[PDB]
C-alpha cells in the first residue's frame, strides 16, 4: 500500500492512476470510437487540403478563428453585470489603485514632514 | 605607465575587429572561427603585458576616453577602470575563451552556422570585458544586459527545441529580477551621491546605507544564480556545451560576485548586507551541492558545482574577504571550464549522450579526458598545491577563523563534503566500471584541437594557482596561527566526503533493490523549487492577466463605464425624442404646457 | 503486426521514400560561378601570419596610442593613475628616504 | 570551538564576550604595561598605500615585504624571508590577542569568585 | 557512421542470435517471432527494447508492437534513420 | 511513420506498455547491467505469475495495483534516449529542417547552381501532380459512407497509382538536414 | 519654418500631377529631401528657443518630433506601397495626400507659438487619420475603431478648447512664450481644479492613459500599416508635447492633481504589460506595449522634474521609432499569411532570417537594452520617480521585467519553433521591406552616439 | 593646456627603480620595444600634423556676455527686461552646473589617485563638493521642469523669510 | 456565419448545435458556466497542458501538439509547452510544497539561531595604532580624538 | 555522396 498520488490543478492525475480507465463499459468504448471517427474525419479533410499540389496559402482552420473571436470579440456581447462580475471588477480594478495611492501618499507625506522639520539628509542630492 | 593605457585599450578593441569583419567575406569562408581564435589569442598575449606591469609596480589606471553626455551636474563618460581586478581577470577570461573556442571548432564542426556561433562568443566576450572594465554604473549595466542577451541567444541556439527557448526565457526572467535591484542601486547612487562613477560613489559614501547594497545583492543573486534565482543556471545547460563552459560555468556567472567585489569598500561598512551575502552563499552551496549529488546528467552535475562554487564566493564576500573571492573566481574559471570541456568530449564521443548511467568504463577508453577530469576534480575538491588549494583552502580557513553565523560555517563545510561527493559520483559512474554505452564504439579523442585546448587549461589548473598567488601583492592579513584541526578541516571534510561517496557508489553494485527514500526524491527533484515555483506563480500571473486585465477590466468594465453606458443613454434618448408618432394633437399640447411653464418660470 | 493492407502501404511509402532520398543526392558536379587577387603559392605559414599580426594589433595599437595622446591632452583628468606605492626608498626627484629603525625584536 | 562550547552551553558570565572585550581596565593587575610601540610611521604607511586593515602594528614588515617584492621582480620567490618575518609578527599579534582573551576569562572568573566570597 | 541497410540487418540479426530463447540456426530475416519462432508477447517487448538499446533510438510502442519480424525492424530503423541504401 | 492510433488500448497492449515502462525505470534504477538483468528476470517472472489469469476483473485489478506500484517506484529522473521526447537532443535539428516548397522561391541563379537536382525535383512534381486526382478518387471510393472512421489510409490498389496522400511523408525533411 | 512647410505643401500638387507610375518614387524622393532640410532644426541655442516668426517657433522638444515626422512620411510611403498596388491611381493619390496633409498638420502643431493654433491643428490631425482608418482598413471593425478614436479624442479636446479660450480671456494671450514668462501660479480652488482637468484630459486621452486607452487597440489593430505608423510614432507624442507645454500654466495645483493620474499610469503600465503577455494578436500586443511606454511618459511629465522631462522626450522619440518598426514587421507577416494571429505563423527565422534579425533588434530596443535611447529615457524616468518616491522602483522594475518577457515571448512565438507546415505562401523578403526595417533601426542606434539631440530643452 | 589652478594635481612622487635581482625585467624591454615600434612613429606623425597646423594657424574666441539687469530690478509684465534677466539666469545656471562638474571631476581624480588612502587624503575635495552641492541644491533644486528666474527668486525669498522667522 | 462562437446555450438544441459547431461530441461538450464572464458558447476543455498530450502521435501542429479543427483550449496560450505546465509529478504537489517551504523555513530559522549564537575565535579584538587609524579612517584632523592606548600583554 | 540542402533564396 504505497502512498497515493494526490492530483492537483498543476499536477494532473496520470491516466495510469485514473480510476475510470479500469472501469470501462460498452458505451465508453462507443464514445471512444465516435471521438476517433471525428478526429479521423478532421485529419482526412486537413490532409486532403495539405497534400493538394494546387493549394497555395494557409489552410484556414476554423477552430483557430473561433478561438481568436472568443478570446477577443465575443466577450462583451456575452457579458452580463452580475454580482460576481461586478464585485471582481470593482476589486481588481480600483482596489489596487487605492492601495498604491495610500502607500505612495503616506510615503510622500512622511518625506515632506521630514523636509519641513529639516530632519532629512540631502547633502549631495542635487540632481532630481 | 604610458604603454599601460594603450595596451589595455588595445586588448579590448582588438576583440571587436572580428565583429566588424563579420560583414566582410571572411564570415562566409571557413576561416572565420580560426581568425576569431587567433584574435582572442593575440588579445591574451597583449593582456599579459599590463598584468606584468601591475605585478611589477601596481600601475593601476582609469581611462575616460570619450565623454558621452553631460546631464546638468552629472557627467557620463566612457571610462575603463584598469585596476587589479580587471588587469588580472582579462588575461584569465581571454585564456579560457581561447581554449573554449579551440574546443568549439572541434565540437561545433558539424553545425552549419559555426561562424554565427563564434561571432556570438566574441560578442559575449566583449560584453563581459565591458562589465569587468567599467568605471561607471551605466557602462557596467551595458555589460550586464549585453551578457544577459548573449546568454539568451546562445542558450536558445537550437531554435527548434522548445526546451531551449524555455531555458533562455527563464534565464532572462531571473536575471531581469536581479536587474530590478541593479536599477535600484543605480537610481539610489544617482540621487544621493550625484554620480554613477565608482570613484565618486566610493568617495562620498563613507558609511553606505542598506538600500543600494541590498539592490546590488539582488543583482548579484540574479547573475550568480543564488538561491531563489538559482534554477536558471542548471536549465542553461540546454545550450551547446561550449556555451555552457564559457558563460554559464566560468565567466558570465561570476558577474554578480564580481559586482559585489567591485563595491567592496561600501560592502565593508554595512554589516547587515555582509550577513545576508553570507547566508545566501551558504544556502546556495548546500542546496546546489545536495541537488548535484543525485543528478544523472553530467552537464547538470557540473552546473550545480558551478553554482555551489559561486555560493562559496558569495560566502567569502560575506566573511569580508573580497580579494580571496576574486582569486577563487580566477581559479574556478580554469578548472571548471576544463571539466566542462571534458564533459563535452565525453558527450561527443558517445553520440550526444549526457546521462552518466549510459556512460561507463571510460577510464582507459579516453585516457586524456580522464586525466584532465581527474586533475580538475582534485583541484575542485581542494587537493593541496593545486589551483583549488590556493583559493578554497584559504576560503575555508578564513571562514573558520572569523566572526560568523554558525549555521553558515556548518553549511559551508557540509557543502565542501558534497563537492567531494559529486566529484566522486561523476568519476565513478562515468570513467570507472564497465562500459554501458550503446554497442557501436566511436570513442576518439585524438583530435589536435581538443587535445591542445584541454592541455592549456590542464597546465593552468596545475600551476596558475601557485603562480598568481605568489605574484599578486598581499591584500589580506593572513591567518597565521590556528588550531591544527582548524587548519586541516578542509582536507578532513573532503576526505570524509570522498569515503562516504565511494562506499555509497560501491553499494550500487550489490544486487539489492530499494524504493527511493524521500530525501533522494527531494535532492533529485532539485528541492521541488522548479516544480512548484515554475508553475504556481506562472499560472497565477498568466491567468490573472487574461481573466482580469485582458477581459474583466479592458474588454468589459472600462468599456461598460465610459463608452457603452453613454452610448446606451444617447440611444435611449434618441428613441424618446424620435417617438415616430407625429400627431398634431399630441405635440401641440406640449406647446401649451411650454407656454404656461415659461410664463410661470421666466415671468 | 500490421494488417496486410498496412504492410503494403508501408512498403510502398518505404520504396517512395528511399527513391526521394536517393533523388536528394547531387550530381558529380556542383556548378559554380566562373582571379580577383593574385596569390601564387604568399607565405601563409609566416607572411600571412605577419599580415594578420600587423592588421589586427599593430595598426590598432598605433591608432589607440594616437587617440591616447589626443585624449590625454584634450581634457584634464582623462588619465588618472594610482599614486605609485612609494615604499621607504629613494625617489626620483624628492629623493626622500626613511627607516623604521627596526624598533622590534628579530628572533623567530 | 571549545571556547564557544563554554560560552554557550556553560555559564556565559565566566566566558568573555567577544564584542564587549576587554571589559576590565588595563590597569587592573599587570602592574606595569608598556605602550604597544609602532615601528612604522603614519606618513610611511600613507606613502606606501597600505590597506587600512593592513595598517596594523606589523605594517613595517609588510612595507619591507612590498619593497622586496617590487625590487625582486621578475623573480617572485626572493621574498620568502621577509614574508616569514611579517607572518611571524602577525602570529605574535594573534597570540597577544589570545592572551587578552585568556586574561578576560580569568578576570571574569575572579569577579565571580568575589561574588561567591560575598556569599 | 553511414549505417547502411546491410549493417542494420547484420546488427539486428546479431542481437537476435545473442538471444538465448531464439535458436540461432533457424533465425532468419523473415522468421516471425510469434509464429515461426516460439516467442510470446513479452519476448516481443524484450527484443524491441534490445533493438532500441542497440541502435540508441527509441521505438514508439504503437509502432513497436507491430514489428513481429526482424526484416520489419530493419526497414523501420532504416526509415527512422533515413537509410536509402 | 507513426501508425494510426486505435480508439482504445486493449488490455494486452496496456500490460505490454506497463512492462516496458517498468523495465525501463528499473534499468534507470539498476545502473549496472548485471543487477538490471537480475531484477528484469524477476519482473518477467512476476508478469508470468499472473500471465494466465482467467478472470478479467482480477487481471484488471492486478493491472491497477501494478500501475500504482509503478507510480510509487518510478525513477524521479528516468533515462530518456537522446532523441526521444524529453531527451537532450529532442528537436535539436528542427530549425535545420526546411520544407521542400522553399525551393520554388529560389532565384534562377541559385537554381542554376544545381540544375540536375532541380530536374529531378520537376520530375517529382510532375509525378505528384499526375497522381493527385487518382489518389482523391481512391480515397472517395474506399471511404465509408459515414466518413473515415480511422486515420489509416489505403495502399495503392493498382499498378501506376501512388499511395494516397504520400507527398509529405515521402518528402518529409531529413532527420539530420545540416 | 516655411522652409519645411512650403515644400510639404508642394508635395500635394506634385503627387497629383505626377504620372501613375511615378507617384511613390517622387513622393519618397521629395519627402526624404524635406527630412534632410528638417535636420537643420536640431541646432538649438541652449538658453532660448528658435523663434522663427510670430506664428512659429522651435525648441529642443519640437525639433526631434519634427525630424521624426519628416522621416516617418517616406517610411509610411514605402510600407503602404505594397497593399495599395491594386488601388486606382486616384485612390492612391488620395491616400498619399492624406499622408501629406497629416505631416503638414503635425509640423504646424509642433512649431505653433499659440496654444489655440496648436489646438486647431492638433484636432485637425484627426480628419486624415480617421479617413485613413475608415477607408483603407481591411476589417469590418475599422468603422467602430474610427468612431472610438474620433470620439475619445474630441471628448477630451473640447473642454481643452473651452479652457484655452478662458485663459485667453483672463491672461490675455495664448502665446507660449508670454505664458511661460508671466505664468502666475494657480490657487487650489474648484474652478482651478476643473481648469486643470480641462487642460490635462485632452492630452491624457491622446497619450493612452489606463482607462482612457480603449481607442488605441481598436485603432492600431484596424488601421492600415501607415496609419498605425503615424498613430504609434507621432500622434501619441502629440499628447506628450501638449502636456509638457501646458504644464507651465498649472504650476502648484499639479502636485495635488497628479496623484490620480500618476497612480493610474503606474498601475496601468503593469496591467498593460500583463495584457501583452496574454494577447493573441500581434498588432494588439504592440498596441498595449505602446500604452505601457506612454504611461511611463505620463508619469515622467506629471512628476515635473528636469530628469523626468529629459527621459520623457527620449522615450517619446525612441518609442515612436520602435513601435513604427514593430508595426512594419507585423505587417510584413500579415501580408504574407493574411492573419494577425500570433500562433498561426511560427518558425519564420528558418524561412526569413534577415527579417528574424530585424525582429531581434526591434525587440531588444523594445525591452530597453542599453545603451538604447529607450533605456536612456526609461532610466531617467525611473531615477526621477525614485526621487519622487523610493517605492516607485518596485512598480518600475516589475514593468521592465514584464516588458522583457512579452517582447521575447513575441519574438519566440513568431520567429522560433517548427515552421507551420501548411503555410506555403512565405516568400523571400523584398528589398523594400528590409530597407524599411533598416531605415527604422539605423537612426535609432545612431542617436545613442549623440543623445543630446533627443534629450529635450531641459538638457 | 588646462590651468593647474582650475584642475589641481598633487605633485608626482615616483619611486626610483632599485632592482635587487639579477633576472632581467621583462617590463623594461617590452616598454623599450613599445617605444621604438609605436611611440616614435606616433610622435613623428604628430610632429608632421603640428607642422601642418602651424603652417595655417587661426584663432577662435571665447564670447563675453556683459552683465544685464536681473529679474530683481526688472519691472512686472516688462517682457523685454524679464527676457534679458531670464536668459542671463539660464546662462548662470549652466555656468553653475559646469562648476559643480569641475569639483566632481576633482573628487573623482583624487579618489583614483590616492588609492587605498582615498577616505583620508581626499577629505578636502569632499568638503569642497559638500559646500558646492549644498549651495547648488539651495539655489536650483525643486524649481521643477519649468524652472524660471522668477521661481528662483521666489525660492530665495521663501528661504530668507524662513531665516527671519528663525531669527525670531 | 454560425462558425463564430455564440451565446451560452440554454436549450438542448442549442447545446447540440454548439457541440457540432465546436466539432465536439454532444455529451463531451460542456460550456463554461454562464456567470457573466463572457465565455458564452465556448466549451470547457480539460485543463491539460500540451506537454501531457502524447508526443509520439502525429499532430497537425507538432510544436503545439494540436490537430486542425480540434477545439482550442481557452487558455491554450497559457498551457503551451513553453509556458505553465500541469504534467503529473512523481511526488504529490502538496508534499512538494510542504518539503520545499519547510526546508526554506528551517534554513532561515537556523540562520537566525546562528545570529543568536555566532561562531568566533577565542582571541581579543585586533588593536590598531594611532587611535585605531582615526585619521586614516577619515577622522577630522582638526578635532582631537580620544587617545586610544594599546598596552603590551 | 553530397546530399542537397534545402534553403531559402539568398540572392535577394
Amino acid at each position: 500500500s504505497f502512498p497515493k498520488y494526490k492530483p492537483s490543478r498543476l499536477a494532473t492525475l496520470p491516466a495510469t492512476l485514473d480510476p475510470a480507465e479500469y472501469d470501462i463499459s460498452p458505451e465508453t468504448r462507443k464514445a471512444q470510437a465516435e471521438r476517433l471517427a471525428i478526429r479521423s474525419r478532421l485529419k482526412r479533410e486537413y490532409l486532403l487540403q495539405y497534400n493538394d499540389p494546387n493549394r497555395l496559402g494557409v489552410i484556414e482552420d476554423p477552430a483557430l478563428i473561433r478561438w481568436t473571436y472568443a478570446r477577443s470579440a465575443n466577450i462583451y456581447p456575452n457579458f452580463r453585470p452580475t454580482p460576481k462580475t461586478s464585485l471582481l471588477g470593482a476589486l481588481f480594478g480600483i482596489g489596487p489603485l487605492f492601495f498604491w495611492y495610500y502607500v505612495f501618499k503616506t510615503d510622500r507625506d512622511k518625506k515632506e514632514k521630514l523636509i519641513q522639520e529639516g530632519k532629512l539628509d540631502q547633502t549631495f542630492n542635487i540632481s532630481y | 605607465m604610458n604603454p599601460f593605457a594603450s595596451l589595455t585599450l588595445t586588448t579590448l578593441i582588438i576583440l571587436t575587429i572580428p565583429i566588424m569583419m563579420s560583414n566582410s567575406n571572411i564570415y562566409k569562408t571557413n576561416l572565420y572561427p580560426n581568425y576569431v581564435k587567433t584574435t582572442v589569442s593575440y588579445a591574451f598575449t597583449l593582456s599579459l603585458v599590463p598584468l606584468l606591469m601591475f605585478m611589477h609596480t601596481g600601475q593601476e589606471m582609469i581611462i575616460s576616453n570619450w565623454h558621452w553626455m553631460t546631464l546638468q551636474t552629472v557627467e557620463l563618460s566612457l571610462s575603463f577602470k584598469m585596476d587589479y581586478f580587471s588587469v588580472m581577470f582579462i588575461p584569465v577570461a581571454l585564456f579560457v575563451t581561447w581554449s573554449i573556442m579551440e574546443f568549439s571548432m572541434w565540437y561545433m564542426h558539424s553545425d552549419p552556422f559555426i561562424n554565427r556561433f563564434f561571432k556570438y562568443l566574441v560578442l559575449f566576450l566583449i560584453t563581459m570585458m565591458i562589465l569587468v572594465t567599467a568605471n561607471n554604473l551605466f557602462q557596467l549595466f551595458i555589460g550586464w544586459e549585453g551578457v544577459g542577451i548573449m546568454s539568451f541567444l546562445l542558450i536558445g541556439w537550437w531554435h527548434g527545441r522548445t526546451d531551449a527557448n524555455t531555458a533562455a526565457l527563464q534565464a532572462i526572467l531571473y536575471n531581469r529580477i536581479g536587474d530590478i535591484g541593479f536599477v535600484l542601486s543605480m537610481a539610489w547612487f544617482l540621487t544621493h551621491s550625484n554620480a554613477w562613477d565608482l570613484q565618486q560613489i566610493f568617495m562620498l559614501n563613507n558609511e553606505c546605507p542598506n538600500m543600494p547594497l541590498i539592490g546590488l545583492l539582488l543583482a548579484a543573486a540574479g547573475k550568480s544564480a543564488q538561491f531563489g534565482l538559482h534554477p536558471w543556471l542548471p536549465s542553461a545547460m540546454e545550450g551547446p556545451t561550449p556555451v555552457s563552459a564559457l558563460l554559464h560555468s566560468s565567466t558570465m556567472v561570476v558577474a554578480g560576485v564580481f559586482l559585489l567585489i567591485r563595491f567592496y569598500p561600501l560592502m565593508e561598512t554595512n554589516k547587515l548586507v555582509q550577513t545576508m551575502t553570507l547566508c545566501l552563499g551558504a544556502i546556495t552551496t548546500l542546496f546546489t551541492a545536495l541537488c548535484a549529488i543525485t543528478q544523472n546528467d553530467i552537464k547538470k552535475i557540473v552546473a550545480f558545482s558551478t553554482s555551489s562554487q559561486l555560493g562559496l564566493m558569495m560566502v567569502t564576500i560575506g566573511i569580508n574577504q573580497p580579494h580571496l573571492a576574486f582569486l577563487h573566481i580566477c581559479m574556478h574559471a580554469f578548472f571548471k571550464a576544463m571539466l566542462f570541456m571534458c564533459s563535452g568530449s565525453i558527450i561527443h564521443s558517445l553520440n550526444d549522450e549526457q546521462d552518466i548511467r549510459k556512460m561507463g568504463g571510460l577510464y582507459k577508453a579516453m585516457p586524456f579526458t580522464t586525466t584532465a577530469l581527474i586533475i580538475g576534480s582534485l583541484a575542485l575538491t581542494g587537493m593541496p598545491y593545486l589551483t583549488g588549494f590556493y583559493s578554497k583552502d584559504l576560503i575555508i580557513e578564513a571562514v573558520n577563523m572569523s566572526y560568523t553565523n554558525a549555521w553558515a560555517l556548518l553549511m559551508t563545510l557540509i557543502a565542501t563534503s558534497l563537492t567531494a561527493a559529486y566529484s566522486t559520483r561523476i568519476i565513478f559512474f562515468a570513467f570507472l566500471g564497465k562500459p554501458r554505452f550503446p554497442p557501436l564504439v566511436l570513442i576518439n579523442e585524438n583530435n589536435p584541437l581538443l587535445i591542445n585546448s584541454i592541455k592549456r587549461l590542464l597546465i593552468g589548473s596545475i600551476f596558475a594557482g601557485f603562480i598568481i598567488s605568489n605574484n599578486i601583492p598581499p591584500m589580506t592579513v593572513p591567518n597565521t596561527t590556528m588550531p591544527l584541526y582548524m587548519k586541516m578541516t578542509a582536507l578532513i571534510v573532503t576526505i570524509m566526503g570522498f569515503m562516504l561517496a565511494l562506499e555509497l557508489n560501491n553499494t550500487t553494485y550489490y544486487l539489492k533493490f530499494k524504493y527511493p527514500s524521500q530525501t533522494y526524491k527531494f535532492s533529485n527533484m532539485l528541492g521541488y523549487y522548479p516544480s512548484i515555483m515554475h508553475r504556481l506563480p506562472t499560472y497565477h500571473n498568466l491567468s490573472m492577466s487574461q481573466k482580469s486585465a485582458s477581459s474583466l477590466l479592458d474588454l468589459i468594465w472600462l468599456e461598460t463605464i465610459l463608452p457603452k453606458t453613454t452610448s446606451f443613454i444617447q440611444m435611449k434618448m434618441s428613441i424618446m425624442v424620435s417617438n415616430q408618432k407625429g400627431l398634431i394633437k399630441l405635440y401641440f399640447l406640449s406647446f401649451l404646457i411650454t407656454i404656461m411653464i415659461s410664463m410661470t418660470l421666466f415671468n | 503486426g500490421y494488417t496486410p493492407d498496412e504492410k503494403l502501404r508501408l512498403q510502398q511509402l518505404r520504396e517512395l521514400r528511399r527513391r526521394w532520398l536517393k533523388d536528394q543526392e547531387l550530381s558529380p558536379r556542383e556548378p559554380v560561378l566562373p582571379l580577383q587577387d593574385g596569390a601564387p603559392w604568399v607565405i601563409y605559414k609566416t607572411y600571412r601570419h605577419s599580415i594578420f599580426a600587423v592588421t589586427h594589433v599593430l595598426i590598432p595599437v598605433w591608432i589607440i596610442h594616437y587617440y591616447l595622446k589626443y585624449h590625454v591632452t584634450a581634457k584634464p583628468y582623462t588619465v588618472v593613475e594610482r599614486k605609485p606605492r612609494i615604499f621607504p626608498g629613494d625617489t626620483i626627484l624628492e629623493t626622500g628616504e626613511v627607516i623604521p629603525l627596526m624598533k622590534e625584536f628579530p628572533d623567530q | 570551538g571549545a571556547h564557544l562550547a563554554r560560552r554557550y552551553l556553560g555559564d556565559a558570565s565566566k566566558e568573555p564576550d567577544p564584542l564587549r572585550m576587554p571589559t576590565f581596565p588595563p590597569d587592573y593587575g599587570f602592574p606595569e604595561r608598556k605602550e604597544r610601540e609602532m615601528v612604522a610611521t603614519q606618513q610611511e604607511m600613507n606613502d606606501a598605500q597600505l590597506m587600512l586593515q593592513q595598517r596594523d602594528y606589523c605594517a613595517h614588515y609588510l612595507i619591507q615585504l612590498l619593497k622586496c617584492k617590487r625590487d625582486s621582480f621578475p623573480n617572485f620567490l626572493a621574498c620568502k624571508h621577509e614574508q616569514h618575518d611579517w607572518d611571524y609578527c602577525e602570529h605574535l599579534d594573534y597570540v597577544k590577542r589570545m592572551k587578552e582573551f585568556e586574561r578576560e576569562r580569568r578576570l571574569l572568573q575572579r569577579k565571580k569568585r568575589r561574588e561567591q566570597r560575598e556569599a | 557512421p553511414p549505417l547502411t541497410l546491410e549493417a542494420i540487418k547484420d546488427r539486428v540479426l546479431y542481437v537476435l542470435k545473442l538471444y538465448d530463447k531464439i535458436d540461432p540456426e533457424k533465425l532468419s530475416v523473415n522468421s516471425h517471432f510469434m509464429k515461426d519462432l516460439g516467442l510470446d508477447s513479452l519476448d516481443q517487448v524484450e527484443i524491441i527494447m534490445a533493438m532500441e538499446d542497440e541502435f540508441g533510438f527509441e521505438i514508439p510502442d504503437i509502432d513497436a508492437e507491430k514489428l513481429m519480424c526482424p526484416q520489419e525492424i530493419v526497414d523501420y530503423i532504416a526509415d527512422k534513420k533515413d537509410v536509402y541504401e | 511513420a507513426f501508425s494510426a492510433p486505435a480508439a482504445y488500448l486493449t488490455h494486452q497492449q496496456k500490460v505490454l506498455r506497463l512492462y516496458k515502462r517498468a523495465l525501463r525505470h528499473l534499468e534507470s534504477w539498476c545502473v549496472h547491467r548485471d543487477k538490471y538483468r537480475y531484477f528484469a528476470c524477476l519482473m518477467r517472472a512476476r508478469f508470468d505469475e499472473h500471465k494466465n489469469e482467467k478472470d478479467m476483473v482480477k487481471a484488471t485489478q492486478l493491472l491497477r495495483q501494478a500501475e500504482e506500484e509503478f507510480w510509487y517506484g518510478q525513477h524521479p529522473q528516468p533515462y530518456i534516449f537522446p532523441e526521444s521526447p524529453g531527451g537532450t537532443s529532442y528537436e535539436r535539428y528542427e530549425c535545420y529542417k526546411v520544407p521542400e516548397w522553399c525551393l520554388d522561391d529560389w532565384h534562377p541563379s541559385e537554381k542554376a547552381m544545381y540544375p540536375d537536382y532541380f530536374a529531378k525535383r520537376e520530375q517529382w512534381k510532375r509525378l505528384r501532380r499526375e497522381s493527385w486526382e487518382r489518389e482523391v478518387k481512391q480515397l472517395q471510393e474506399e471511404t465509408p459512407p459515414g466518413g473515415p472512421r480511422t486515420e489509416a489510409l489505403p495502399p495503392a490498389r493498382k499498378e501506376g497509382d501512388l499511395p494516397p496522400l504520400w507527398w509529405h511523408i515521402v518528402t518529409r525533411p531529413r532527420e539530420r538536414p545540416m | 519654418m516655411l522652409k519645411i512647410i512650403i515644400p510639404t505643401t508642394m508635395l500635394l500638387p506634385m503627387t497629383w500631377m505626377s504620372k501613375h507610375n511615378m507617384i511613390w518614387i517622387n513622393a519618397t524622393v521629395h519627402s526624404l529631401l524635406i527630412s534632410l532640410i528638417s535636420l537643420s532644426l536640431l541646432n538649438q541655442l541652449g538658453e532660448n528657443s528658435l523663434n522663427f516668426s510670430l506664428t512659429f517657433f522651435s525648441d529642443s522638444l519640437s525639433a526631434p518630433l519634427l525630424v521624426l515626422t519628416t522621416w516617418l512620411l517616406p517610411l509610411m510611403l514605402m510600407a503602404s506601397q505594397s497593399h495599395l498596388s491594386k488601388e486606382t491611381t486616384t485612390r492612391k493619390k488620395l491616400y498619399i495626400t492624406m499622408l501629406i496633409l497629416l505631416q503638414l498638420f503635425l509640423i504646424m502643431t509642433f512649431t505653433a507659438t499659440e496654444l489655440i493654433l496648436f489646438y486647431i491643428l492638433f484636432e485637425a490631425t484627426l480628419v486624415p487619420t480617421l479617413i485613413i482608418i475608415t477607408r483603407w482598413g481591411n476589417q469590418t471593425e475599422r468603422l467602430n475603431a474610427g468612431l472610438y478614436f474620433l470620439f475619445y479624442t474630441l471628448a477630451g479636446s473640447l473642454p481643452l478648447l473651452v479652457a484655452l479660450v478662458y485663459i485667453q480671456n483672463t491672461t490675455g494671450s495664448l502665446n507660449f512664450l508670454i505664458i511661460h514668462y508671466w505664468s502666475h501660479p494657480l490657487s487650489n480652488s474648484w474652478s482651478n481644479i476643473f481648469m486643470w482637468l480641462a487642460c490635462i484630459m485632452a492630452f491624457m486621452v491622446k497619450m493612452p492613459l489606463y482607462g482612457l486607452h480603449l481607442w488605441l487597440p481598436k485603432a492600431h489593430v484596424e488601421a492600415p500599416i501607415a496609419g498605425s505608423m503615424v498613430l504609434a510614432a507621432v500622434l501619441l507624442k502629440l499628447g506628450g508635447y501638449g502636456m509638457m507645454r501646458i504644464t507651465t500654466i498649472l504650476n502648484p495645483l499639479t502636485n495635488y492633481m497628479a496623484y490620480p493620474f500618476l497612480m493610474l499610469s503606474m498601475w496601468g503600465m503593469i496591467m498593460t504589460s500583463s495584457i501583452c503577455l496574454r494577447q493573441t494578436d500581434l498588432k494588439s500586443l504592440i498596441a498595449y506595449s505602446s500604452v505601457s511606454h506612454m504611461a511611463l511618459v505620463i508619469v515622467a511629465i506629471m512628476i515635473q522634474t528636469p530628469w523626468s522631462f529629459m527621459g520623457a522626450t527620449a522615450l517619446m522619440i525612441a518609442h515612436g521609432l520602435t513601435s513604427s518598426m514593430l508595426f512594419c514587421l507585423a505587417n510584413t507577416n500579415y501580408e504574407r499569411v493574411h492573419s494577425r494571429t500570433m500562433i498561426l505563423a511560427r518558425g519564420l527565422q528558418t524561412l526569413l532570417p534577415l527579417m528574424a534579425t530585424w525582429w531581434l533588434m526591434a525587440s531588444l530596443t523594445n525591452l530597453a537594452l542599453p545603451p538604447s535611447i529607450n533605456l536612456i529615457g526609461e532610466l531617467f524616468i525611473i531615477t526621477a520617480s525614485f526621487s519622487w518616491s523610493n517605492i516607485t522602483i518596485i512598480l518600475m522594475g516589475m514593468n521592465m521585467m514584464i516588458t522583457a518577457l512579452y517582447s521575447l515571448y513575441m519574438l519566440i512565438t513568431t520567429q522560433r519553433g517548427k515552421y507551420t507546415h501548411h503555410i506555403n505562401n512565405i516568400k523571400a523578403s523584398f528589398t523594400r521591406e528590409n530597407a524599411l526595417m533598416a531605415l527604422h533601426i539605423l537612426p535609432l542606434l545612431l542617436l545613442t552616439l549623440n543623445p543630446k539631440m533627443i534629450l529635450g530643452p531641459l538638457y | 593646456s588646462w590651468d593647474k589652478d582650475v584642475y589641481p594635481e598633487p605633485p608626482r612622487r615616483t619611486p626610483a627603480p632599485a632592482p635587487q635581482t639579477s633576472l632581467p625585467n621583462p617590463v623594461t624591454y617590452l616598454t623599450k620595444i613599445f617605444d621604438l615600434l609605436v611611440d616614435r612613429p606616433v610622435t613623428l606623425a604628430r610632429e608632421f600634423i603640428e607642422q601642418q597646423h602651424a603652417k595655417n594657424r587661426y584663432y577662435y574666441y571665447h564670447r563675453e556676455f556683459r552683465r544685464v539687469p536681473d529679474i530683481t530690478e526688472c519691472e512686472e509684465k516688462d517682457i523685454l527686461c524679464m527676457f534679458e534677466a531670464e536668459m542671463q539666469w539660464r546662462r548662470d545656471y549652466k555656468v553653475d552646473q559646469e562648476i559643480v562638474n569641475i569639483i566632481q571631476e576633482r573628487l573623482k581624480a583624487c579618489q583614483q589617485r590616492e588609492g587605498e588612502s582615498y577616505r583620508q587624503n581626499c577629505a578636502k575635495e569632499l568638503e569642497q563638493f559638500t559646500q558646492v552641492s549644498k549651495a547648488f541644491q539651495d539655489r536650483y533644486s525643486d524649481l521643477g521642469a519649468h524652472y524660471s528666474a522668477r521661481k528662483c527668486l521666489a525660492k530665495q525669498k521663501q528661504r530668507m523669510l524662513a531665516e527671519r522667522k528663525a531669527a525670531k | 456565419k454560425d462558425m463564430f462562437p455564440g451565446p451560452y446555450p440554454k436549450t438542448p438544441e442549442e447545446r447540440a448545435a454548439a457541440a457540432k459547431k465546436y466539432n465536439m461530441r454532444v455529451e463531451d461538450y460542456e460550456p463554461y458556466p454562464d456567470d457573466g464572464m463572457g465565455y458564452g458558447d465556448y466549451p470547457k476543455l480539460p485543463d491539460r497542458s500540451q506537454q501531457e498530450r502524447d508526443p509520439w502521435y502525429d499532430w497537425d501542429h507538432p510544436d503545439l501538439r494540436l490537430n486542425w479543427g480540434e477545439p482550442i483550449h481557452w487558455d491554450l496560450d497559457m498551457y503551451i509547452r513553453n509556458r505553465v505546465d500541469t504534467s503529473p509529478t512523481p511526488v504529490s504537489w502538496n508534499t512538494m510544497c510542504k518539503h520545499l517551504f519547510g526546508f526554506v523555513a528551517f534554513m532561515l530559522f537556523m540562520f537566525w539561531v546562528g545570529e543568536i549564537y555566532p561562531s568566533y575565535q577565542p582571541v581579543g579584538p585586533k588593536q590598531y595604532p594611532y587611535n585605531d587609524l582615526y585619521l586614516e579612517r577619515g577622522g577630522d584632523p582638526t578635532k582631537e580624538p580620544e587617545p586610544v592606548v594599546h598596552y603590551e600583554i | 555522396k553530397r546530399l542537397f540542402i534545402i534553403k531559402p533564396s539568398g540572392f535577394y
